[PDB]
C-alpha cells in the first residue's frame, strides 16, 4: 500500500498489540523517523485522526501526538524526540521533527504535568544526560522557565549540589554543549545560594558533607572555581 | 578533496623544515583532546606555507596560540571552519580576500574584523552559537553573500546598517537572538528566501517592506514585541507563516492575502490583534486556520467566503469577538472550534456541512430552526441554559451539554434529548440529585459536585464512563450503582480503602492472590477490579491514566491470556484517594487459582497501590 496507510496499519497494531517495554522503546524510533521522512505525512496522518471517533482536539498535531503517546508511553515519546534530531535546523526534517516535538509538548502541558513528571519522564539513567542540549532545550520547552528546568534537575538529584555541578562539569565536556546555558545553570545554583543570604566560606564544607543510584563523587571541590567564584560574585 | 584526518597526528609533519610543510592544500584537525600548545617548533612558525581548506575542530577553553600562527598566516585560505574557536577576535593579520565560506558554529569571538575588509567572493557565514558576538563587520562589499546564520547568537546587539549591500541574500537565519532590537532594511533586489526570526524577545522594529516574489517562510514564533509586519509583496509561493504568541502585533499587513499557495495560517496566541485584513479570503487552499486566545479580536471578516477550502476554523478564548460573518456556505468546512467565546451572543450560521461543532462558554442563548437543513452533525456541543425547552429542533441534534456552576437541577426533560453521548457538570455547588439520563449517555464527567447525594437512574450503555472526581456526598445506593455497572471502560469514585465487595484484597503492590469459586464449568469468567493508587505528590490537574494487565498461573506455569489486556483514558483524573474499576475476561483456566499483576504505564505519573478484585 500507500505510505500513509502502512503507516497508520503499523501505529495501529503496535498500540493494540500490547507489546514489550524494551519492544515498544525499540520501535517508537523506527516510526518516529517513518514519521519524518516526507512533510506531507504528520499533516495527513493528524487529519485522518482528527476526524477518527474518539476524544475531541484543537488541532491535527494534537491528535497525532495523543496517539503516538497513547501507543507508545510518554517515555518512548522522549527517547524518540531526544535520539532522533535531525542536523540542519532550517530542513524539512527538523521542521517535522520540530513539529512533532511541540505537538507533545503541549499535550504534556494540558494534562497538569509538573516538572517533575517532564523530567522523571526524559530521565534516561545518566546524569550528564539532562544537559545535553537536545534535553535541556526539551526540557525548557514543557516548564516555560530555565529556571523552572534547572530546579527541576536539581531536585531529581535530591537537592545535592555535588551530584549537579559534577553533572555540569561533565557536559561541559560535551562538544556541541551551548556553554552559555550551562554557564546559565551554574550561575543559578551559585544564585540560588547567594541570595538565600548563605555566603558562607563553608559553601566548601556544605559540598564535602553532601558527597561522599550513584554518581561520579566530585573529588575536585574546586576550592576555587566552585568556592572563590562564589566568594567574590556576592559578598 | 581527501581530508588529512589527523588528531595530533599532524602536527609532528609541520615540525619538519623542510619543504614538506608546503603543497598541504587541505588540512583537517580534530582536537578533542586538550592542551594548551601544540609542540611546535619556532622555526616552523616562519614557514609561510599556504592552506586553502581548513577544517578544524577546538576544544573548550583551549586557545592554541601556535595553530593560530601556521592557519591564518595562509594568503589564499579559500575555506575556513574553526568550532569552539576560543579567541576574542580574529586575529589582525588574517587575509580574507579569497574567503568563499566562514564557519564558527561556536565561539566566544566579540568582533570579527577591525575594518572595511574585501568580501568580494564570500558565498556563506555561518556564525551559530556564538553567544559572546557583539557586532558584526561592515559587511559592505559583500554582494555574492548567499546565507548568513546567525542561529542563537544572544549577545548581538544590532545587525550593521550595510545589509542593505547584501544584493544576493537567500538565507538570514536570526533564531534566538534575545537582545537583536532592530532589523534594518534589506533593499529593493536582495529576495530572502527563508527569513527566520523566531524568538526574538526584544525585537521591536522590521523593515518598512521586503521584497518577497521568491520567499517560502517567515517564522516569528516568539516575537512578543513586534509592532507590526513587513508587508508581503507578491508572495507568490510562501510555504510558512507562523506568528504564535505574538503579542503587541496590532493589525496585519494587507497583502497577506497574495499568498496564494499557503496552506495553513496559525496565529495562536495573538493577543491585541484588533482586526484580520479584508484580503484575506483572497487566500486559495487554505485549509487551516488557527486562532486561540486572540482576545481584542472584535471582527472576523465576510471575505472568508471565497476561501472554497477551509477545513478547520479553531477559535478559542477568542473573548471580545462579537459576530461571525452571515450569508456564507463554506463549501468544505469540517469542525467550527467556538469555545468559551464569551460575547458571541449570536448562533453560528456560516456553513452547512459543519460536522463537529463546539460552542462551550459561548452567550449564545437561541437555537436558529435552519439546522435541518445542515449536514448532520457528528459532534454538537453546547452550554446548557435554562431557555433551551423552547427548541425542539434542538434536542434530537445535540450531543454534550454542560451545566454550570449556578445549575439548581438537572432538568427532567433530559431523557427526551436522543443522540446525547456526555454530560459534564463543573463544580455544580448547589445540586442535589441527577435524574434519569438517556441510554445512549458515555460519559458523565461530574467534575466536583460538592453535593451529588442521589444518583436515580440505571445506565444500561456497555461503553460508560462514570467519572465522580471529589465528589464526596453520595449515599452508598449511588456507590453502589457506579461500582456495579456493567461497562468495558474505567469508573472513578471518591474512597479511602478498597471496599468489602471486592473479596480477594491485597496489599500495595502488583501481586493479586484469587482463589476460582468452583470447578469452572462455565468457560468464561469474568472479573472487577479495584486500584487505588500510592500517595505520592500529585499535581492538582494529572489528566492522563493507562494500565496494564497481566495473568499468570503459579499452579501451572503459563501467561493466561486476558481479553481487554489494558484500559486507557486521556480524560480521567490521576487523584490519590480515589478508586478506580474496570472488567475483566478471561478464557477457560484450567487451573484454580490466578495471580493478577496490575501494573501502569507511565510509571513516573502513578503507582497502582491497594486493589483487590472480585469474580462475577
Amino acid at each position: 500500500p500507500s505510505a500513509v496507510e502502512a503507516l497508520i496499519e503499523t501505529i495501529d497494531r503496535h498500540g493494540r498489540v500490547s507489546l514489550n517495554d524494551e519492544a515498544k522503546m525499540k520501535k517508537v524510533v523506527r516510526t518516529w523517523k517513518k514519521l519524518i521522512e516526507r512533510d506531507d505525512l504528520i499533516g495527513e496522518i493528524g487529519k485522518h485522526y482528527f476526524e477518527a471517533p474518539g476524544p475531541l482536539h484543537d488541532t491535527y498535531d494534537e491528535a497525532l501526538a495523543t496517539r503516538l503517546v497513547t501507543t507508545y508511553s510518554d517515555r518512548g515519546v522522549a527517547r524518540a524526540i531526544l535520539h532522533t534530531r535531525p542536523s540542519d535546523p532550517l530542513s524539512k526534517k527538523a521542521g517535522q521533527a520540530h513539529r512533532l516535538e511541540e505537538a507533545v509538548a503541549s499535550l504534556w502541558k494540558g494534562r497538569g504535568y509538573t516538572s517533575d513528571n517532564v523530567v522523571s519522564s526524559i530521565a534516561t539513567g545518566h546524569d550528564v544526560d539532562f544537559f545535553a542540549p537536545t534535553a535541556f532545550t526539551f526540557l525548557v520547552k514543557c516548564v516555560e522557565s530555565e529556571d523552572d528546568a534547572n530546579n527541576a534537575i536539581f531536585e531529581y538529584f535530591g537537592s545535592n549540589p555535588s551530584r549537579y555541578f559534577s553533572a555540569v562539569l561533565h557536559a561541559m565536556e560535551k562538544p556541541d554543549a551551548d556553554s552559555r546555558v550551562l554557564e546559565s545553570s551554574k550561575k543559578w545554583m551559585f544564585q540560588c545560594y547567594a541570595q538565600k543570604q548563605f555566603p558562607t566560606p563553608v559553601f566548601e564544607r556544605t559540598l564535602a558533607a553532601y558527597q561522599s543510584n550513584h554518581y561520579e563523587k566530585l573529588s575536585l571541590s574546586q576550592i576555587e572555581e566552585l568556592v572563590e567564584e562564589y566568594s567574590r560574585i556576592y559578598s | 578533496h581527501q581530508l588529512l584526518v589527523g588528531e595530533r597526528d599532524i602536527c609532528e609533519v609541520l615540525n619538519d623544515d623542510t619543504i614538506d610543510s608546503r603543497r598541504f592544500i587541505g588540512i583537517n584537525l580534530d582536537l578533542y583532546k586538550n592542551v594548551e600548545e601544540l609542540n611546535i617548533s619556532e622555526k616552523a612558525l616562519e614557514r609561510i606555507h599556504d592552506f586553502q581548506f581548513v577544517r578544524i575542530n577546538g576544544k573548550n577553553h583551549a586557545l592554541h596560540e601556535r595553530l593560530q600562527g601556521l592557519i591564518y598566516q595562509s594568503p589564499q585560505i579559500r575555506s575556513l571552519h574553526w568550532k569552539c574557536y576560543q579567541n576574542i577576535c580574529l586575529p589582525s593579520t588574517f587575509n580574507s580576500e579569497f574567503l568563499v565560506e566562514l564557519d564558527m558554529s561556536f565561539s566566544k569571538l566579540q568582533k570579527l574584523w577591525e575594518g572595511t575588509k574585501q568580501l568580494r567572493n564570500l558565498k556563506w557565514m555561518d556564525l551559530s552559537y556564538s553567544s559572546y558576538l557583539k557586532e558584526l563587520p561592515n559587511l559592505s562589499t559583500a554582494t555574492n553573500l548567499e546565507e548568513l546564520k546567525l542561529r542563537n547568537c544572544s549577545s548581538l546587539v544590532e545587525l550593521p546598517s550595510s545589509i542593505e549591500k547584501l544584493t544576493s541574500l537567500q538565507i538570514l537565519d536570526l533564531h534566538r537572538c534575545s537582545s537583536l532590537v532592530e532589523l534594518p532594511s534589506f533593499g529593493n533586489a536582495t529576495k530572502l528566501e527563508i527569513l527566520n526570526l523566531e524568538n526574538c524577545s526584544s525585537l521591536v522594529k522590521l523593515p518598512p517592506s521586503i521584497n518577497a516574489n521568491n520567499l517560502q517562510e517567515l517564522s516569528l514564533t516568539n516575537c512578543s514585541r513586534v509592532v507590526e509586519l513587513p508587508a508581503i509583496e507578491n508572495a507568490t509561493n510562501l510555504w510558512k507563516l507562523n506568528l504564535l504568541n505574538c503579542s503587541s502585533l496590532i493589525e496585519l499587513p494587507l497583502s497577506i492575502g497574495t499568498a496564494t499557495n499557503l496552506k495553513h495560517l496559525d496565529f495562536r496566541g495573538c493577543s491585541s490583534l484588533v482586526k484580520l485584513p479584508s484580503s484575506i479570503g483572497d487566500m486559495t487552499n487554505l485549509e487551516v486556520f488557527y486562532l486561540s486566545n486572540c482576545s481584542n479580536l472584535v471582527e472576523l471578516p465576510s471575505s472568508i467566503g471565497n476561501l472554497r477550502k477551509l477545513t478547520l476554523l479553531l477559535m478559542r478564548g477568542c473573548s471580545k469577538l462579537e459576530t461571525l460573518p452571515t450569508n456564507i456556505n463554506l463549501k468544505s468546512l469540517h469542525t467550527l472550534n467556538l469555545i468559551d467565546c464569551s460575547r458571541l451572543k449570536s448562533f453560528p450560521e456560516i456553513s452547512t456541512h459543519i460536522k463537529y461543532l463546539r460552542l462551550i462558554g459561548t452567550a449564545i442563548k437561541e437555537v436558529p430552526l435552519s439546522i435541518m437543513s445542515w449536514s448532520p452533525l457528528a459532534h454538537f456541543q453546547i452550554s446548557y441554559f435554562e431557555s433551551l425547552k423552547e427548541f425542539p429542533h434542538a434536542l434530537d441534534i445535540i450531543t454534550e451539554l454542560q451545566l454550570s456552576k449556578d445549575i439548581q437541577e438537572v432538568p427532567p426533560w433530559v431523557k427526551r434529548m436522543s443522540r446525547l453521548r456526555a454530560l459534564r457538570l463543573n463544580n455544580c455547588n448547589n445540586l442535589v440529585s441527577l435524574p434519569q439520563l438517556p441510554d445512549s449517555l458515555a460519559y458523565l464527567y461530574a467534575d466536583n459536585c460538592k453535593s451529588l447525594e442521589r444518583l436515580d437512574c440505571c445506565f444500561n450503555n456497555p461503553e460508560i464512563r462514570l467519572y465522580f472526581p471529589k465528589c464526596f456526598k453520595l449515599n452508598q445506593e449511588a456507590r453502589d450503582l457506579i461500582m456495579h455497572t456493567s461497562t468495558r471502560n474505567f469508573a472513578m469514585l471518591p474512597g479511602t480503602q478498597v471496599p468489602a465487595c471486592f473479596n480477594h484484597r491485597a496489599t500495595s503492590g502488583d501481586s493479586l492472590k484469587i482463589k476460582l469459586k468452583e470447578s469452572p464449568l462455565p468457560t468464561t469468567l469474568t472479573f472487577k477490579a479495584c486500584i487505588m493508587l500510592v500517595n505520592e505528590e500529585m499535581s492538582y490537574d494529572l489528566k492522563s491514566m493507562s494500565v496494564d494487565i497481566v495473568i499468570r498461573d503459579e499452579q501451572n506455569d503459563l501467561k493466561v491470556q486476558c481479553t481487554p489486556s489494558y484500559h486507557q483514558c486521556t480524560e480521567i483524573y490521576v487523584l490519590t484517594e480515589h478508586i478506580y474499576t474496570f472488567e475483566l475476561e478471561v478464557e477457560e483456566v484450567t487451573s484454580t487459582e490466578l495471580v493478577f499483576e496490575f501494573t501502569s504505564v507511565n510509571e513516573s505519573i502513578c503507582k497502582i497501590g491497594e486493589c483487590g478484585i472480585l469474580q462475577r
